[PDB]
């Protein structure tokens, strides 16, 4: 009081020395339930995959991806991600996700790497120099191979010229090694394009069926449709706490409200154009916010 | 910088004879990022073997990487006249990246 | 608030089909009002060029499910539903796909900053000649962030009476009750009394 | 298929900066994933790394030669270059262009298999 | 010991700006005290001064050639350069790099003994 | 610009004979900033003499600068075969700096 | 007196962009009034126009070849150039540099007498 009044003597007076403000602690973040998971499991565990000549193409949209499930397990033989770190992939929210699945032999898993020379890499399936994606592969000898050899999976071995990135061309007409044409009858200098994989259990690790899922992540002008999951660990009440509800933030005490609210609304406004009530996104209960305790000492 | 020692520096083995190059890093590399490079005389080196054990794109299965951590070993089988060249080991796990002196196999 | 709303006491174009299927602009959003008896209307097509050159938004509210496909389709001269499917011919590129007169259905479509907002509300009515006088607060059904430009839209009718209005940027005073519903509205720039 | 073609002076007089350009073929230099590099081989001695280029033209150099070495790129020309200042006779060697590809892993090491493709090389000698 | 090495095109076609670079050795260009300069000698005629560089890369030029002459420095490259626009056959000459050192005096003339060290020189000719 | 005239332009003196170059500036230079430069044929010029009178670093004492203000004089003694080259005078006192035509001494 | 000198590859392998440069003499390219152009003559066929350059280096091209043709200028080099992408055997012809002068009239047609001066020409053939 002596410092505020700048006098060593004070007598029978009431004085406002300073202002006290309660500081919030235990900042919590609340987001809705992680519902509508993307079906990454479908492409990875598909009963039958497709041969690389016509690799299966998948589009993932309007869902949340738990990339963690793919990268938490150590089962996959090869987990290679180019440009995008698997850690914090959930945070990296992308507008379009493309999943490409094909069965190749082990010697060539390496070929899928961007800018690699190869008979599977250039003639059949080619990733771009700018590939923001991940390459996942596992050995599945007991799943694809059958006794008597496997002719189920096929790959073009001869093509007139290389194919551009992300281009699959199903051509079964007889190939043209030289100048004269045999018109679709297989013969000398005239070979059918498709070549049998011939998968077998007794074969070397290199010549075994390796199903390969290739993820791609794409950013365009269009708004993001494939975001990652968010943490909604705990909700605290009856105390001054800093909250974050759907981008809207604020420091205040969270209490229950007894008045009725509409189902489609999610925010609340006071008469003073200030936030009065905040509806929980994943909980039906309403959280009535109040300003933190502040006054003059 | 990490120093890679190749033992022995020189070898004289008949074709069809098994060879082993002991590349021992001074500091252990857990990632097994040691990669073997074959340089043919008077020619640019090529990637012979990577990730401890690999077959490059066309490298013969005959060559096979081995070892982990402090020491690494390269094994050759059914030696061919085309496999008489200097071999090198490189660590990209820590930077600066360094190469070994090189081992030359002769007839 | 200063948001795009339909002006009060404004003439709206009315189309009556026994068949009328014209093209209408979508410069700043339209207000769709339709009276239905046995689900005559089936869907709406939104497109800038409508000739498969650019992406076109397509919504079909059939009896099985509410399918919404936004892809490049080869539109025909007279798209309709046969109660036969002659809506589109083929597809080239697909970006977004979502699958979900005693009746008066009012709809408002807004295409702002790449977000498509649809407001829906169903109210039972008795008069069938003209639009019944009354107040209705349209609730947002679903939001679609397609991010494409829309210039013209078309209406689809099933073969075995809809009003079209245009929104304008105006100021509107909204009255909220204790439950949060909009009981009445007043157009500021309509009359001196309302001003 | 991504061949690298060295282009440099055959003989350089001393006290002259050494300029060598890799004429890349078929790869946009600014690909993020590729991290091209420079390697030299003094006669009768092991390969020595000079420096690589981080994506977007940013560069990292061997600390030993960092003071006298700069790496430049010319994406407009589809080639990248190495400049070494104050070269001596000992510094000169057969210089080799090289490519590297960096892939992230669950483990988290951005670093990855490297020196997949080497340029033909060019024997450079520095003497009076 | 601060040798200057000229580096320029031997023959330049007309209407082309003339670029010459002095590869300095052992002197930080931005030394404040040194004030490097450009001199040319047309055959059978006296030496002519083109321009010097003030410290920090600021430059001063002979008023006669000031309109068509610019001097640039590359401390990052340990060299400085001269650019002459719209050169003609008469303008071309053996160009010489040079060093100057400016010392203040009680008298107050910042200017001081100059042209202590000259580069080897390079004979440049401009013709169709 | 100030103009420096060198008299005579050409000289033919036997070795061991004393020579004098009269470099007379059109405008007097009080600072005696006139500096003599010796250019050997087909070679870069060197600083021969500065500050009116100096010995460069290792220029022979035999050469000696003289003069002040409007006129300047350079004197040579015990002429040597190595001293047959074009001589120049330059003023750095005022800018632009100019050089003389040059005087060539012959056998 | 404003002679134009064609400079181009005599024989070009297919799938290679065709580059031809006109070494102008005595005319500043950026003169506003002049509008230089490219013409080619396939053997046994009439002259065909490729494109002209609008003043300030802006360019206009024949709509038929517009997709595969770009015109560039190098005023610093006193020459202008034509680049044709994806040339075929049929596309190749004796290419001719040309000058045009555009004068406004009371009538208002900016366009005006053209093809006053032609370059010597260069016979270019594209084949395997
Ligand atoms: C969010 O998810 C939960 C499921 O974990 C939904 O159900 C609630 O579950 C908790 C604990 O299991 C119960 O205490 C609640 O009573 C449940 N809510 C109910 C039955 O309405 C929850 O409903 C989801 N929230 C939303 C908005 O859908």
């Amino acid at each position: 009081t002596k410092c505020t009044l700048k006098s060593f003597t004070v007598e029978k007076g009431i004085y406002q020395t300073s202002n006290f403000r309660v500081q919030p602690t235990e900042s919590i973040v609340r987001f809705p339930n992680i519902t509508n998971l993307c079906p990454f499991g479908e492409v990875f565990n598909a009963t039958r995959f497709a041969s690389v000549y016509a690799w299966n193409r998948k589009r993932i949209s309007n869902c949340v991806a738990d990339y963690s499930v793919l990268y938490n397990s150590a089962s996959f033989s090869t987990f290679k991600c180019y440009g995008v770190s698997p850690t914090k992939l959930n945070d990296l929210c992308f507008t379009n996700v493309y999943a490409d699945s094909f069965v190749i032999r082990g010697d060539e898993v390496r070929q899928i790497a961007p800018g690699q020379t190869g008979k599977i890499a250039d003639y059949n399936y080619k990733l771009p120099d700018d590939f923001t994606g991940c390459v996942i592969a596992w050995n599945s000898n007991n799943l694809d191979s059958k006794v008597g050899g496997n002719y189920n999976y096929l790959y073009r071995l001869f093509r007139k010229s290389n194919l551009k990135p992300f281009e699959r061309d199903i051509s079964t007409e007889i190939y043209q090694a030289g100048s004269t044409p045999c018109n679709g009858v297989e013969g000398f200098n005239c070979y059918f394009p498709l070549q049998s994989y011939g998968f077998q259990p007794t074969n070397g690790v290199g010549y075994q069926p390796y199903r390969v899922v290739v993820l791609s992540f794409e950013l365009l002008h269009a708004p993001a449709t494939v975001c990652g999951p968010k943490k909604s660990t705990n909700l605290v009440k009856n105390k001054c706490v800093n909250f974050n509800f759907n981008g809207l933030t604020g420091t205040g005490v969270l209490t229950e409200s007894n008045k009725k609210f509409l189902p489609f609304q999610q925010f609340g406004r006071d008469i003073a154009d200030t936030t009065d009530a905040v509806r929980d996104p994943q909980t039906l209960e309403i959280l009535d916010i109040t300003p933190c305790s502040f006054g003059g000492v | 910088e990490i120093v890679l020692t190749q033992s022995p520096g020189t070898l004289s083995l008949s074709p069809g004879e098994r060879a082993t190059l002991s590349c021992r890093a001074s500091q252990s590399v857990s990632s097994s990022y040691l990669a073997w490079y074959q340089q043919k005389p008077g020619q640019a080196p090529r990637l012979l073997i990577y990730g401890a054990s690999s077959r490059a794109t066309g490298i013969p299965d005959r060559f096979s990487g081995s070892g982990s951590g402090t020491d690494f070993t390269l094994t050759i089988s059914r030696l061919e006249p085309e496999d008489f060249a200097v071999y090198y080991c490189q660590q990209y796990g820590s930077s600066p990246q360094t190469f070994g002196q090189g081992t030359k196999v002769e007839i | 608030t200063q948001d795009l709303f339909l002006p009060f006491f404004s003439n709206v174009t009315w189309f009556h089909a026994i068949f009328d299927n014209p093209v209408l602009p979508f410069n700043d959003g339209v207000y769709f009002a339709s009276t239905e008896k046995s689900n005559i209307i089936r869907g709406w097509i939104f497109g800038t060029t409508l000739d498969s050159k650019t992406q076109s938004l397509l919504i079909v509210n059939n009896a099985t499910n509410v399918v919404i496909k936004v892809c490049e389709f080869q539109f025909c001269n007279d798209p309709f539903l046969g109660v036969e499917f002659r809506v589109y011919s083929s597809a080239n590129n697909c970006t977004f796909e979502y699958v979900s007169f005693k009746n008066l259905r009012e709809f408002v479509f807004k295409n702002i900053d790449g977000y498509f907002k649809i407001y829906s509300k169903h109210t039972p009515i008795n008069l069938v000649r003209d639009l019944p006088q009354g107040f209705s607060a349209l609730e947002p059904l679903v939001d679609l962030p397609i991010g494409i430009n829309i210039t013209r839209f078309q209406t689809l009718l099933a073969l075995h009476a809809y009003y079209v209005g245009y929104l304008q940027p105006r100021t509107f005073l909204l009255k909220y009750n204790e439950n949060g519903t909009i009981t009445d509205a007043v157009d500021c720039a309509l009359d001196p009394l309302s001003e | 298929q991504v061949q690298l073609q060295e282009s440099g002076p055959g003989l350089v007089k001393p006290s002259e900066t050494l300029s060598l350009t890799c004429t890349v073929s078929g790869g946009s230099v600014s690909s993020s994933n590729y991290y091209w590099s420079w390697i030299r081989q003094p006669p009768g001695k092991g390969l020595e790394w000079i420096g690589y280029m981080y994506y977007s033209g940013s560069t990292k150099y061997n600390p030993s030669l960092k003071s006298r070495v700069t790496i430049s790129v010319d994406t407009s020309k589809n080639q990248f270059s190495l400049k070494l200042s104050s070269v001596t006779a000992a510094d000169t060697a057969v210089y080799y262009c090289a490519r590297e590809v960096y892939y992230y892993d669950r483990s988290g090491y951005y670093a990855s298999d490297g020196f997949d493709i080497w340029g033909q090389g060019t024997m450079v000698t520095v003497s009076s």
